[PDB]
C-alpha cells in the first residue's frame, strides 16, 4: 500500500527521495 | 473450501504490508484497521476456524503489540473455552504446524 505513497511521493515533489 | 483462505490472503495482502502503526494512530486508515481487526478476531470467536486465526496470527506476529493484542488474548479465551475438544486439538495442530521473529509466532 505504501507503494502507491512513494510512487506518489518521488513524482508529487520532483526528488530522488532517498 | 480452500477459495476462502486464498481471497482472505489476496483481500488482506492489500491492507497491512508492513505494519499498524505505519499509518498515524486515530486517522481514518489507522481507525479502519482497527474496525477490521475487530471485525475479523470477533467472526473468528464465533466460528473457531484454524486457517483464520493463523493468518491473523501471523498479521499479529510481526510487531509486538501493534493490533492489539490484549483482544487476541481474550479471545483465545472465548475459543479455549467454547468449541469440542477434537476442534480445539485441530487448531492446536494447525498452529503448531505453522511454526515450520519466527519465533515470535508461537511466543505471543
Amino acid at each position: 500500500n505504501p507503494a502507491e505513497n512513494f510512487r506518489v511521493l518521488v513524482k508529487q515533489k520532483k526528488a530522488s527521495f532517498e | 473450501l480452500e477459495e476462502l483462505r486464498r481471497v482472505l490472503e489476496q483481500l488482506i495482502v492489500a491492507h497491512f504490508p508492513m505494519q499498524s502503526r505505519e499509518f498515524p494512530p486515530g486517522t481514518p486508515r489507522f481507525n479502519n484497521y482497527v474496525d477490521c481487526m475487530k471485525k475479523f478476531l470477533d467472526a473468528l470467536e464465533l466460528s473457531q476456524s484454524p486457517m483464520l486465526l493463523e493468518l491473523m496470527t501471523e498479521v499479529l506476529c510481526r510487531e509486538q503489540q501493534h493490533v492489539m493484542e490484549e483482544l487476541f488474548q481474550s479471545s483465545f479465551r472465548r475459543i479455549a473455552r467454547r468449541g469440542s475438544c477434537v476442534t480445539q486439538v485441530g487448531l492446536l495442530e494447525s498452529v503448531y504446524e505453522m511454526f515450520r521473529t519466527r519465533q515470535s509466532f508461537v511466543d505471543r
